[PDB]
């Protein structure tokens, strides 16, 4: 990424940093958990019973 | 009135919906349990689209 | 000449700080009588004459 530059010529280049993305430990923060936006259910044919 | 721990307004998802271009379909499991009782005057549907 | 009827979200009510009325499942949201509910923060229904 030019970690110096000048004009056109004379410039060294740094590697770029290390940037690891993948998924959270656990898959945290895939899953709404505590949302009033967004609540799942677990019911039975009792229907109203969340 | 009762004391027993039962709700006042049920809300039932469909069963199983058959999405067509000329019609959409719902069907619905109501259970009226041993010793309840419903008026079918409050019964509505409660749909949500764009 | 009562106009700000409006902006109250929530009530909760509790009988010697444990008891809750009227705890015996009878709202759909059992713990507290919910007054507003702001949508886009809305999944299951829930809200009335648009």
């Amino acid at each position: 990424h030019f970690a110096d530059f000048v004009d056109d010529r004379r410039a060294t280049a740094a590697g770029n940093r290390p940037n690891y993305i993948g998924f959270r430990d656990n898959f945290i923060g895939m899953m709404y958990y505590n949302s009033g936006s967004n609540t799942g259910s677990f019911s039975s044919q009792t229907q109203q019973l969340n | 009135t009762t004391d027993r721990s039962q709700k006042l307004q049920l809300r039932v998802v469909p069963i199983q919906t058959e999405d067509n271009v000329n019609y959409y379909k719902a069907r619905f499991t109501l259970n009226v349990g041993d010793n309840r009782l419903v008026d079918l005057g409050s019964s509505y549907f409660d749909i949500k689209g764009t | 000449t009562f106009y700000l009827s409006h902006t109250f979200q929530r009530c909760s009510i509790q009988w010697d700080s444990s008891v809750p009325w009227p705890g015996n499942d009878r709202m759909l949201t059992p713990n507290w009588f919910e007054i507003k509910r702001p949508i886009n923060q809305d999944a299951e229904g829930n809200d009335t004459m648009q």
